[PDB]
């Protein structure tokens, strides 16, 4: 067996073991306890695994959030600091109440910042939305886009139908059948 | 009347709020270097003033923009209660 | 047996188990205390397994209030960060409410945090509200956005009914029966 | 027997057992002391009662209160925070002395807080109240809503019943019965 | 055997085992542990794969992040470090969001930094977007530009699809095939 | 107000950096002359104060052309800043 990855976390190791699965790899997975998860394939798949690897970047990055660039424990934080935390809670309340709707696997907002203006001595923009949302096969996505405009809509003190955009995509075909082996 | 009460006592609430802590700082400051010269005999007098200016330059330079917001604040809040009366 | 997670919560793992019941896939939860839990599968399962924890993105990650951003321990707080506390403490109070009204099983509410101005210079602005909630089998919705309507209108200074979106949606079936164990 | 929880507290394991009954499915309460209650089910309704415990989202969370917020052990409370301790503990004085009515068994209160623009050297604006309440079988609630209203208006200085919002409801069928044990 | 390079990081070797592997150079990866990775190739070989790794410059260099030239902690910050750091950020924040778009692949974005200069006293300038994207073979691409203009349009206060550049490819042929070893 | 908070923490900067040195210079000498009174164990006011004058005039002596440098360098740019907008 060939390594390809060590020190990965959980996270990290179940991701490339998915996709690795989907394209008829066999892989499988090691623990070190302190120095991580290790993937490990045979000889023949080798190269694809490469490959593939290569292909979608991975191992993954850790997921990126406004609020980490502004710590709220640091001495002081300027009023910039604190109008940015506000705006990074705001989506991720958002994100979360999204996915307790009825049939939608994961979603992601995103909020226009104004504060990257004081505004001061100046009248405030308008805020604008946008939306990406995942469903399970067989939703209307056509009627469901109503609903969630709808509902975003009040999220704010002045919003416009205009400024709210929403893309929905369809879950992909399910993998359930095992990988076959070298022989 | 006491809109006249109420802004009098702010005033001096700010003050204390505002100047309370770099002259903490410059206490804390002038207690350790005092005390670190009897712990080592040396009869210097300078040094306290040398180190509690930079002291007080630095907390200046992180409180310089909560200075200017409560101060606005406050004009503009004292601005309305003298003016607008109907 | 292959291991999936380890180091969850109980949350996070009775959240796994319920998604994984729920696709037929028979699961072991086990306890090394404060190592925590782990969560374990038979082979012929294991590919399906990754395949549903990458889709569903488990273990989910923990609930965000924004409360959570403006810690009362801070050597100073601003009008902005009290406002932001109270209005915290406001949206929990009412969706802890909600969940005791006839019927509802779970329920999510947002309010418009005019805070992220000072309310200095201008005039403050109207506040909007949203909810969500889930209905028990049977419940005719049409009739029961009316009394929640009703209900929030009167919890703020001013509110209109325009202002208020309000979104029903009814529980899944029931999983009652156990998963088949692979032969 | 296979553990559904640890370490509850003994006002969250009553309500487990509460809604774990309600479902046909026997429980059992052990206490560890220091380590709190555990819960434990027989395997043939081990499904159904994770099933249940995620569609209720139990343990439940504890109560919030807006006092909790402003600990009053500051050095100095602005008057915005001295405000909203006051109007905290008259929402729970009346939700108090409401359950002492005739055949009420709960209650819940929300008032408006004029907090969120005191002292900008505006004045105040009129007081908004929200009431919910739940009553024994055979009342009759529309008879009953006046007295309410009646009461509520006279606590504040300025409130109009075009400003009280009442919601009532039934007590749900007694569970009296016993589960029946698996076969 | 001959060396070629030492001490790499994982990800590092895993991109120079692709690039040799593509044309047919059989390389081989050793691990040292703290002294990393090591790469070899038969002497048959060398010649073709220093050429390479001249043609393609690697091994790479790290990815650049703005967020790395104005790090959190100094002990003071003028507003133009702050700005640069948000932009910084939701930058990082937007191509997360897209590699999550059906069929995407990788995507890259820019802003245009404003904050190179203060529009005090001045109108500030309009925002402007560029954005890389790589698809699945057989995806519509002239009809898949519009999603993500749309998608983008909403993400600022202030965007035309006139200042929005979008490119897309297609993945290259697949890699399946093991390279030969010299006879 | 960029420009109010460029010229507003400049000088501050510029007031720390300008009394630096000879107070730097000031301590270092106390603390060596203050020590020698110990290790000779012999005492008298007036020996550091004379060596203090002394090293304080030859700190200005030397840097005093780049206090000039600094000075007119500030000058200048302040009023092209409140002139600037004609
Ligand atoms: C000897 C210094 C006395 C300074 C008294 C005034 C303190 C406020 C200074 C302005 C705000 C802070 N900063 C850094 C912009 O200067
Ligand atoms: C001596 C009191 C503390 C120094 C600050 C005095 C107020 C200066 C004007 C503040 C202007 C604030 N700003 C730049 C946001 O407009
Ligand atoms: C050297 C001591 C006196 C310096 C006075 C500087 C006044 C700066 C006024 C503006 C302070 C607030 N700020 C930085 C936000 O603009
Ligand atoms: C004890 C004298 C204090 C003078 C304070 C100002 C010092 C800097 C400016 C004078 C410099 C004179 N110098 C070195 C050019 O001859
Ligand atoms: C006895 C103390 C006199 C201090 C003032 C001396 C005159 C100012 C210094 C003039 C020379 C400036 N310099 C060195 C830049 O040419």
């Amino acid at each position: 067996d060939k390594d390809l990855l060590k020190g990965l976390d959980q996270e990290q190791a179940n991701e490339v073991i998915a996709v690795l699965q989907m394209h008829n790899i066999e892989a499988n997975k090691i623990d070190s306890g302190k120095l991580g998860y290790s993937i490990t394939v045979a000889e023949p798949d080798f190269t694809a695994a490469v490959y593939w690897i290569k292909t979608y970047q991975l191992p993954p990055r850790p997921r990126v959030e406004i609020a980490q660039m502004f710590p709220a424990d640091s001495l002081v934080s300027s009023p910039r600091a604190e109008k940015a935390r506000l705006y990074s809670a705001i989506e991720q309340r958002l994100e979360q109440s999204l996915q307790t709707m009825e049939g939608v696997l994961s979603a992601r907002v995103h909020i226009s910042y104004d504060i990257d203006a004081g505004e001061n001595g100046r009248p405030p923009k308008p805020v604008h939305l946008s939306a990406l949302a995942v469903y399970e096969r067989g939703s209307p996505l056509a009627h469901q886009i109503s609903d969630i405009k709808r509902f975003l809509k009040n999220s704010f003190a002045d919003v416009d139908y205009d400024n709210i955009s929403v893309v929905l995509s369809e879950r992909s075909d399910a993998q359930l059948q095992a990988p076959g082996t070298p022989v | 009347m006491d809109d006249l009460v109420f802004a009098g006592n702010k005033a001096l609430y700010l003050v204390l709020i505002l100047s309370g802590w770099p002259t903490i700082v410059a206490t804390i400051i002038g207690l350790l270097v005092g005390l670190f010269q009897t712990v080592t005999q040396l009869q210097e007098q300078t040094l306290p003033f040398g180190i509690k200016l930079l002291g007080v330059c630095l907390c200046l330079f992180l409180l310089s923009g909560w200075y200017g917001e409560v101060l606005l604040s406050y004009g503009r809040q004292v601005i309305f209660l003298a003016l607008a009366k109907g």
